[PDB]
């Protein structure tokens, strides 16, 4: 679906509500505002591959810009000049501070807040790349992914909205129905990530 | 003097060898839907029957 046909939808659930346009524009991008600040995070939100080029002697690398949580199925990589790399291992910054001094490449990472700390300190320029999860407006895609994927959902969340100002009661069923769609919504994406492996113990 | 016997013994061998024959072999019950095929047919080490 698309953002002309989202918004038709979201005035005839309602009650073929007809006079508001702008709110519903309003609440439909506050309703993606929202559902990216929430804990799930779906497949359609992870970026590409990130490299970061970083001058020698400072280890704080800032975060990307849309960062929401890093993906686990992937890692901080190094890369040499030469083209080959090796992957960075994430620990706690109590756990590093053994390491101020030793000299070397960059071997361990932690994360405290806005920053990325390669504490091996590098003597030299460094690149570094990185798979995350990111939100949609600074993604580089060409449509919003949600509007693709996640189309129902989002009627639902915004109809919640506009009701809950009335203070109708109809809001709490919407609700459900919005509940209801995420927990499908986690399953698939669930199925999809499994499909087609094989697990050996060991 | 001691056929009669003797048969009571055969008797007695062939039940037993008989009713083995017929249960003694591992075999398993179990609810076709539940599981991906494949993986319970493989004979490897360590496999995740998923």
């Amino acid at each position: 679906m698309d953002k002309a046909t989202l918004v038709k939808t979201i005035a005839y659930r309602m009650g073929n509500v007809k006079g508001q346009d702008t709110a519903i524009d309003f609440e439909l991008a506050l309703s993606i505002e929202r559902l990216e600040g929430q804990e799930f995070v779906p497949w359609f939100l992870l970026s590409e591959n990130n490299f970061f080029e970083g001058t020698a002697q400072e280890n704080r690398i800032p975060v990307p810009r849309g960062f929401i949580r890093e993906y686990e199925e992937g890692s901080l990589y190094l890369r040499r000049v030469a083209g080959t790399g090796k992957c960075l291992i994430k620990k706690s910054q109590d756990q590093l501070l053994k390491y101020e001094g030793m000299t070397g490449e960059p071997s361990h990472y932690s994360l405290t807040n806005q920053y990325f700390r390669i504490y091996p300190v590098p003597q030299e320029d460094f690149k570094v790349e990185l798979l995350f999860y990111r939100k949609s407006s600074t993604l580089n895609v060409e449509d919003n992914p949600w509007y693709e994927y996640a189309a129902e959902l989002l009627v639902a969340e915004t109809i919640w909205a506009m009701l809950s100002a009335r203070r109708d009661k109809m809001a709490d069923y919407w609700k459900s129905v919005a509940a209801d769609q995420m927990r499908r919504l986690t399953i698939l994406d669930a199925e999809r990530r499994l499909a087609n492996q094989e697990i050996f113990m060991g | 003097i001691s056929a009669p016997m003797n048969d009571i013994l055969t008797w007695l061998f062939d039940s037993h060898m008989y009713n083995k024959r017929q249960i003694m072999n591992n075999q398993f019950i179990g609810d076709p839907s539940a599981l991906v095929v494949k993986d319970v047919e493989s004979k490897e080490p360590g496999k995740f029957i998923r």
